């Protein structure tokens, strides 16, 4: 297929370093929002 | 022949250096203001779009997400994570 | 920048990395975990001995969320979860 | 409004499986907190179909130990194989719905899940926080200005009548309380001891200070700073205190007759008459007891002026009213004095409170005497009786934003001004030129 | 020195005397305050032989039954003939010698007369006022204590010691009247929960404060800081009085604490050879020309070489000249700095010093160290000056949002902002050990 | 040299007085009894010239307090 | 020959206390007691003194020029029109 | 030569002189008093 470099592989590690943490950050702020919605139809 | 890229990350953590590489990127996006922008980005986009939905949320946070981490903290990073690879990895 | 040919054969024995079931995977952490002490995800154990005092009290992301509590019914006190079951009972 | 997973409302339905779900939370959770990181990372944070770590999120799942990662939908086609649709994030305990797309994020008995064996009890006798409360948010009246209590009781402790009660230790004796921090009197006492007898001699007035603020709730005092509301109080706090070491449960106390300080030096009484023009019958001659008089003063420049207005005839205007005869012309009505106190109390009314938040000061200075003379506001020739001014208030600023000071004739006839902490002598010629607005005075002499 | 009637004195020798003479004192005294007018015009006020009516004063002779006129001599000639030289003005009750001319003013024993036949104990155990009280004369903001208060209401680690009721739980007083901890609690309940946002929790708290120390200042030192080792003193004390009899396991002692180390060290060797270790609650650092907060922490972390310190190095055999250096053994979980603006009881630097919303504190610890970073969450600053401070405090909570207390006005504000205030008080949340 | 001759239809020791002050109740040199009765309470304190002289007080050694010549006895004991 | 007796039966008709009362009052709300009070204090220091006797003869003379014509008049004028009455 | 005159002269100078000297009596006693007790005024 494509080639696989010390470049690539090391990127690869990054971006799956990095979309977990946007992952971890992103859950946790529309979670306790969707929660403040719930809880306070007011706001 | 070949999915090296999962064994390659099997090394990192059981030598001790995946965690290493993960804590430095955080004390670096921490410091750099990077987590705190991407929270803001994320209600922003709350906002902007009415939703709570993740699926949804994630889809237009992610790339910008990724956009501002800093050439500094990206090239640092990278730098660690090769100097890692070439301890174990043969060329060509 | 270099391609790779793979991953050195001295390291793929010492690793043991040609190698769980597993759909078994995370529930067999349950013993090691119950002989394991409270672990933060980024508060180093070892630093923390060292830095921090033995008896130090720690919460992870203080301001990560808004405060989990619940508001007594009778008394009005707002009351931590932990809590809650003791205001209770008497 | 917003919704809740249709999916988990579904098998909540059934409460062993509810049970069944939170007690693998908690387990997962639990495991989350009590693993070493290379265990976390291999055995929570790896998928089971592509073996990336952090591959994304990798989740938990939920039916069975499974580890699903988000970038290549590892976990989605788990759910979609084997039908588990629910995961929990292993960066950070959160359950996650691939049918809803989403999390479950406001279900309380998940979030709160270590309490799951005592849930019906907990949202039974809990609620969630006040939208308003939730914060914690909220000011904190700051007690700035006091000087409208230190002004009064500086009258207080410079009435001949008051200092001849303290030392005579009269309350002390008899009081059942017996400290200063809980009586009033009490704290008044030790005001006098610190004053005239023998580290800052500020202790009793903090102890004064205090017991107004907690037996009146919040305020006084930090609303509004009324010298003369301060007045009636403390005057009021002295009868209390009173009537609380009398011997019995005995009504001639508050009144028709009691027998403390205040009452039997400050108490005096108006008549008022309720009189026609026509026939020149009195239908009522009601008499209600004062502890001070208040006086309109607009358009005034004289303190007299203020007590003969205080003391003119009023028309009177009943549309639907009964007299004997003339039962057309209004009824004329007279406030004048039948009893005087032995010391007269006058207020001038200088704080207008109007509509809303509104409010004016009346600055304009009202000439007061030396020695004032009653006979013309008495009761139906009346001989000279003579009061000696002793002690002012007057009050700079506006109603909102403003500071009293106080002026005291002490024993001798040298005239001292008291502003928070610093005692001044003072020229009576000048003294006269202030803006009274408390007026003290005792009774001299009565033909 | 001013001297007394010496007629008087003489007669005072006679204790008998005396005696008689202040009965009739007494006497004359009490038939003055109990005579209707009429009565007392004819007969205290009538001359025995002008037989006017005030002809003047009236004396009322304290020997005989004789009253006798001042304007026509006739007192005066009562004494010349019959020597009788004392005699009490019937207006007032004062007594007048007529050898001397002038009235016996300055003895306390005849002014006080009605206290005769008690007078020896009334020397020994009353005395007279002193000239500065004699008269009784005497004179008689807040926001230093509320600021800090907000900050420690808005502090994870104290909220959760509350919420968890744990002093609640065994405090004996129970009641906030007399409980300092007790009033914080109660703060924390008008606050988050029921009453039943209010001002009771705080007026109980100020007049815990007031009585118990000392009182003193007590309302002063307008100093937000001492207040705030006041409030945190008070918290564990309340945990010492709890108990049922050199650390602590309480709330203060186990999220404020860190030990700051004083080694003294070997250049050559790099040892210890000498270690005090001392706890800290909060860090005072000095601001003078200065610009951001690092430069302040890398002076107080600074090495000195003594020159007064030669000694024997054991580990690497050699004579050296010590080189001193502070730094921190242990760091607390909220770290509490103090920017010493003020010169101790009207001065005050106004230096800006910069400050992040992140801190790494691994250069100043011991012993490479990883990174440590705290969370900035509370700012207190002080406005004005020394007579006219006020302070104001700064608060961020749960979403990153800051809000803004200034003497309950509470108003959301900026990040960006609230970085630009002239910091006294820091205070710093762990948030990353690597 | 005026008309006195049906006037006098109406016609010494200062100690004489002492009984009938016993009989007699409280007096003031110009707070005329009548007055007080009519147009003051029957109850109601007076100091005459309250601000004539010097407050009359002592003090305790032995507690500080400040004490009305008549209250000195009853402290003490 | 005698002018107790026209007091004597003054204070008798309690004529006496009236003037005496009126005199007071007028003298009061005047001024005039607290400006003799003060005359006294004033004469104590210009003269270094507190000697009863001494004081009074330069206190006493400009006490009595002190009190105004309006209430000589007034008080004089009730006495004689209660001398008539009287003799 | 006793006139109403004189006579009412008399009788108001005797309630005048009474009163100075009262006043009087009144005020340097408590002067003395002072100056005695408090040499340090
Ligand atoms: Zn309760
Ligand atoms: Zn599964
Ligand atoms: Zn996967
Ligand atoms: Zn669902
Ligand atoms: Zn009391
Ligand atoms: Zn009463
Ligand atoms: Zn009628
Ligand atoms: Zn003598
Ligand atoms: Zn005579
Ligand atoms: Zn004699
Ligand atoms: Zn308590
Ligand atoms: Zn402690
Ligand atoms: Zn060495
Ligand atoms: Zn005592």
């Amino acid at each position: 297929e494509e080639t696989i470099t010390i470049d690539s592989i090391s990127n690869g590690i990054l971006n799956n370093l990095l979309t977990t943490l946007i992952q971890d950050i992103v859950a946790r702020e529309t979670t306790q929002q969707q929660l403040l919605k719930t809880r306070y139809p007011d706001l | 022949t070949a999915q090296l890229k999962s064994q390659i990350q099997q090394y990192l953590v059981e030598s001790g250096n995946y965690e290493l590489i993960s804590n430095e990127l955080k004390a670096r996006l921490l410091q750099e203001g990077w987590v705190d922008k991407v929270k803001d980005l994320t209600k922003s986009e709350m906002n902007i779009n009415e939703s709570t939905n993740f699926t949804q949320i994630l889809s237009t946070v992610e790339p910008k997400a990724l956009e501002m981490v800093s050439d500094s903290t990206r090239e640092t990073v990278l730098k660690q994570i090769r100097e890692f690879l070439e301890e174990i990895v043969d060329t060509q | 920048d270099a391609e790779i040919k793979g991953i050195k054969p001295k390291v793929i024995e010492e690793y043991s990395l040609s190698q769980g079931p597993s759909n078994d995977s995370w529930k067999s952490l349950m013993s090691s975990a119950k002989d394991t002490p409270l672990q933060y995800d980024h508060m180093n154990r070892e630093s923390l001995k060292k830095y921090f005092n033995p008896n130090a009290q720690l919460i992870e992301d203080p301001l990560d969320k808004p405060i989990q509590y619940r508001v007594c019914e009778k008394c009005g006190k707002p009351l931590a979860l932990t809590a809650i079951v003791d205001h209770l009972e008497n | 409004a917003m919704s809740i997973c249709p999916h988990i409302q579904q098998v909540f339905q059934n409460e062993k499986s509810k049970d069944g779900v939170l007690k693998t939370c908690n387990a997962a959770r639990y495991i989350l907190n009590h693993s070493v990181p290379k265990e976390k990372f291999l055995n929570t944070m790896k998928c089971g179909t592509c073996h990336e770590i952090n591959s994304g999120a990798t989740f938990m799942c939920l039916q069975c130990g499974f580890c699903g990662c988000w970038n290549h939908s590892h976990f989605l086609s788990h759910s979609k194989q084997i039908g588990h649709i629910f995961g929990i994030n292993s960066n950070n305990g959160l359950l996650f719905c691939f049918k809803c797309e989403d999390y479950i994020g406001n279900i309380d008995l998940i979030n709160d899940a270590i309490l799951a064996k005592y849930w019906d009890d907990v949202c039974t006798k809990t609620m969630v926080p006040s939208m308003e409360r939730r914060d914690g948010l909220s000011g904190l009246i700051n007690m700035g200005s006091t000087c409208f209590m230190s002004s009064i009781l500086q009258c207080l402790i410079h009435n001949p009548y008051f200092i001849r009660h303290s030392m005579s230790q009269i309350h002390s004796n008899n009081c059942k309380v017996r400290s200063p921090d809980k009586c009033f009197s009490c704290a008044l006492d030790k005001i006098v001891h610190e004053l005239y007898g023998a580290t800052n001699r500020q202790t009793g007035f903090i102890y004064l200070l205090t017991c107004a603020w907690k037996i009146n709730q919040n305020l006084a005092g930090y609303s509004q700073q009324d010298a003369h509301e301060f007045w009636q109080f403390i005057i009021n706090q002295i009868h209390q205190s009173y009537v609380l070491d009398l011997p019995n449960a005995k009504s001639r106390a508050n009144n028709k007759q009691c027998e403390c300080i205040v009452h039997t030096v400050f108490e005096g009484s108006l008549e008022s008459s309720i009189v026609c023009p026509g026939c020149q019958n009195n239908s009522k001659t009601t008499i209600d007891p004062f502890l001070d008089l208040s006086l309109d003063i607009k358009d005034k420049k004289k303190l007299y002026e203020c007590l003969d207005s205080f003391h003119k005839k009023e028309q009177l205007k009943d549309f639907n009213y009964h007299c004997e005869c003339n039962s057309t012309q209004d009824a004329i009505k007279q406030l004048g004095i039948h009893k005087l106190p032995s010391v007269l109390v006058l207020q001038l009314k200088r704080f207008e409170h109007l509509l809303n938040g509104s409010n004016r000061k009346l600055d304009d200075f009202i000439e007061f005497p030396t020695y004032l003379n009653m006979k013309n506001y008495c009761s139906t020739k009346v001989p000279d009786i003579i009061y000696e001014l002793i002690g002012i208030v007057s009050h700079k600023g506006t109603v909102n934003e403003g500071h009293y000071i106080a002026f005291c004739k002490i024993s001798g006839g040298q005239w001292f001004k008291f502003n928070d902490s610093m005692v001044s002598s003072i020229s009576q010629e000048e003294v006269l030129k202030e803006q009274a607005y408390l007026l003290f005075y005792t009774i001299r002499q009565v033909n």
